[PDB]
Formats: structure tokens, C-alpha cells, sequence
């Protein structure tokens, strides 16, 4: 059966340059235009290079022009993507693709073309972030009152966090990290709890990052 | 060239979903559709503005006329539960659009519930300030956030969640707003507003 295999994903610095791997098998490549096609995650797809069923042909993104070179050995059966000067937006699941049409380029005509298989992807995850403990900021309170804590800023996951050590649970929601574009995750905490408590009741959240060692309290209070 | 779909469609089980996908002159292009399921690569279910492939279940219809195609999935079941994402051509350049959820209603809809918080002292003491819009107990599990400065739409330093399940079935994401300390104080009012499923809600702190 026809087959897409692809290959050399991995976590580099900014800079750096990485080649891809993409194995044909149950059929030639050399009788197809194939493409690559990449997908940051939780993002859409997107359109990288393709090169013809001849190699006689390439074509890039512009987001990728002038880094990328999209070649086909022969021999092997194997196409391959020469990533160089990596950025950080190049973080990506990078797909294989067969197009069954497209044959000599530029189109004579309009094209009609599609991708009838893909492979399973190989992931590349371009980033300087290193081991780093979070900041952690109180998020005041302003008939209940919502409060929390902000992790700002942390690598890698996870951290967790608890409120009284774990002896306040009611009403606790702790949220999945974003991961930004620096390659840094945040995260927040929130409890919410009656408006008439303020006062005298205690609030402190436990936030843990064990890669950094980091096990810092922050008390959370009204004003 | 740019291909714009509809973040989200949500649909009961049996009902007709559609998917439409715009862009200049689309009639003139050929569309091809493709279903991707998390974690899995994308499956090509139209090609050519309408045809389709074999081992394709026939509920599934494409066209493609003026600046619009629109992929139409009748009957729909769970297993249509998935991102669909609209395909054309550019020279030798190939463009997908924005890419849309189809939710299969499977447990009764849900408003979220948001919460938004300012910057902390202690934060704009180091010279950094964040918003936090933290949104809770809604399905679809579809959002879209947009942030304002008093009355004009800011883009930039905003990062926000993909959604992704509570233990209580329905989802949960968070947006945050980076700013400056300085950028902070010099507006009169921020907000954080959350559409789903038609609806928007919104939150707004101030500095004060």
C-alpha cells in the first residue's frame, strides 16, 4: 500500500538548521509532485514547498524562501526538507504529502490538484527556553468573589498548584497553561469563595515547579 | 490569496452541517476539502470543487461558485466531528483556509462563564503587567476572544488557549493580554470578549 514516513523532527535553537526525511513506499516518487505541509500547534495548515515529479522543478512559501530547499533522492525513494537560520515560528508538525496531478510547473493550465496521502508528521520545535522558575503574582479579589494566582513564565511543564496546601479544594479551577511565543508557559489558578470571608478567612496558593526546584506560597487578599 | 472559513460550526446528530470558505474570484479555482481529527494527519473528503474521493461516505458534497465553497456534510454523526479545512491553488502556490470546527452536539450547550483579572501590583512593580481572561463551563468547545483598549481592537501580546476538557465535561480556556505598565495606565478601560456559539460576553477592569 502506499506509504508516507517522515522523519529528523526534534527541539533546536533559533538559528540552527535541521533536515527532514520523507520515505516513500508502494509506489515512486518519481512519478509524483510531492509536498511538504506544516501545522503549529493548534493551528491551521500550512503550504511549505513542493518539488515535480522530474526534480527538475522546486517551489516555496514565502515564509520560507531562501531557508528552505525541498530534494528528492532517487535512490532511495526519499524526499527530504533542508531547514536553515530556524525561527521560531518554523514550530510545526512538518507532513508529507502526494499530489497526484501536478507534473511539470509552472501550470500550463489551472491546477486541479490535491493531496491524496500524508504522512504521519514529524515534529519540530524550534525554542531558546531553557529551565526557568515562574514569577508568581496574587490576583486580588475585587455573592461570592472570584480570586487566584498568576504562574507567569515557567519551563517546562508542569506546574501544579493548591490552595491552604490542599485543605481548601471547593470551588478551585486551575488552568491549562498557554504556551507563548517565546517558548515560556503561564498558567492561572482561581478560587472563588464568599464575598463575606474576605476578612477573616486565609488564602494562600501553593504553586510547585519541580524541574526548577521552585515551591513558593503567595497569600492572596482583597485591595 | 486569502481563504477565510468560520471558526466554528455546531450541529445536533442527523442535522445538515455546512462549511463555507471565501475567497476572491473561488469559482475560478478548484476547492478540495480536508477532515483532520486531533492528533491524526488530514484526509482529503473533496476534491475538485465536488468530487469524491473513494471510501468517502456520500453524506459528505462539496460546490463552488463566485467567492464561495461550501462543504456540506448531511446527516451528520460523531464520527464528522472534526477541523475542516478549505484548499486552492495560487500559480504554483498552494493555500489553505482558516480552517473550521464542526462540533456534534452530545451534551446540552453551555454559556461560559469568564472571569477577568487586572495587572497585580506586585507584577506592575517589575516593570510588566498581564490580563487574565479566564473562561470556564462552556460547550462547544469553541471561543473566540478578542481584547479592547477602551473601544479600539489591540492584536498585539495577546496569547490564548486552545480549548480542552474540565472534569465536568464541558471546556475551559484562558486568554492573556502582555502589555506595559505604562500602556495599562494610559487607557481608561480594558475588556476581554468571548463569543461562543453566537453569543458575547464581556469583562472589563480598569486601572482604578
Amino acid at each position: 500500500q502506499v506509504q508516507l514516513v517522515e522523519s529528523g523532527g526534534g527541539v533546536v535553537q533559533p538559528g540552527t538548521s535541521l533536515r527532514l526525511s520523507c520515505e516513500a513506499s508502494g509506489f515512486t516518487s518519481s512519478a509524483y509532485a510531492m509536498h511538504w505541509v506544516r501545522q503549529a500547534p493548534g493551528k491551521g495548515l500550512e503550504w511549505v514547498a513542493v518539488i515535480t515529479f522530474d526534480g527538475g522543478y522546486q517551489y516555496y512559501a514565502d515564509s520560507v524562501k531562501g531557508r528552505f530547499t525541498i530534494s528528492r533522492d532517487i535512490s532511495r525513494n526519499t524526499l527530504h526538507l533542508h531547514m536553515n537560520s530556524l525561527r521560531a515560528e518554523d514550530t510545526a508538525v512538518y507532513y508529507c504529502a502526494r499530489d497526484p496531478l501536478t507534473k511539470l510547473l509552472p501550470f500550463d493550465w489551472v491546477s486541479g490538484g490535491y493531496f491524496d496521502y500524508w504522512g504521519q508528521g514529524t515534529l519540530v520545535t524550534v525554542s531558546s527556553a531553557s529551565t526557568k522558575g515562574p514569577s508568581v503574582f496574587p490576583l486580588a479579589p475585587s455573592g461570592t468573589a472570584a480570586l487566584g494566582c498568576l504562574v507567569k513564565d515557567y519551563f517546562p511543564e508542569p506546574v501544579t498548584v493548591s490552595w491552604n496546601s490542599g485543605a481548601l479544594t471547593s470551588g478551585v479551577h486551575t488552568f491549562p497553561a498557554v504556551l507563548q511565543s517565546s517558548g515560556l508557559y503561564s498558567l492561572s489558578s482561581v478560587v472563588t469563595v464568599p464575598s463575606s470571608s474576605l476578612g477573616t478567612q486565609t488564602y494562600i496558593c501553593n504553586v510547585n515547579h519541580k524541574p526548577s526546584n521552585t515551591k513558593v506560597d503567595k497569600r492572596v487578599e482583597p485591595k | 490569496y486569502e481563504l477565510t472559513q468560520p471558526p466554528s460550526v455546531s450541529v445536533s446528530p442527523g442535522q445538515t452541517a455546512s462549511i463555507t470558505c471565501s475567497g476572491d474570484k473561488l469559482g475560478d479555482k478548484y476547492a478540495c476539502w480536508y477532515q483532520q481529527k486531533p492528533g491524526q494527519s488530514p484526509v482529503l473528503v473533496i476534491y475538485q470543487d465536488s468530487k469524491r474521493p473513494s471510501g468517502i461516505p456520500e453524506r459528505f458534497s462539496g460546490s463552488n461558485s463566485g467567492n464561495t465553497a461550501t462543504l456540506t456534510i448531511s446527516g451528520t454523526q460523531a464520527m464528522d466531528e472534526a477541523d475542516y479545512y478549505c484548499q486552492a491553488w495560487d500559480s504554483s502556490t498552494v493555500v489553505f483556509g482558516t480552517g473550521t470546527k464542526v462540533t456534534v452536539l452530545g451534551q446540552p450547550k453551555a454559556a461560559p462563564s469568564v472571569t477577568l483579572f487586572p495587572p497585580s501590583s506586585e507584577e506592575l512593580q517589575a516593570n510588566k503587567a498581564t490580563l487574565v481572561c479566564l473562561i470556564s463551563d462552556f460547550y462547544p468547545g469553541a471561543v473566540t476572544v478578542a481584547w479592547k483598549a477602551d473601544s479600539s481592537p489591540v492584536k498585539a501580546g495577546v496569547e490564548t488557549t486552545t480549548p480542552s476538557k474540565q472534569s465536568n465535561n464541558k471546556y475551559a480556556a484562558s486568554s492573556y493580554l502582555s502589555l506595559t505598565p505604562e500602556q495599562w495606565k494610559s487607557h481608561r478601560s480594558y475588556s476581554c470578549q468571548v463569543t461562543h456559539e453566537g453569543s458575547t460576553v464581556e469583562k472589563t477592569v480598569a486601572p482604578t
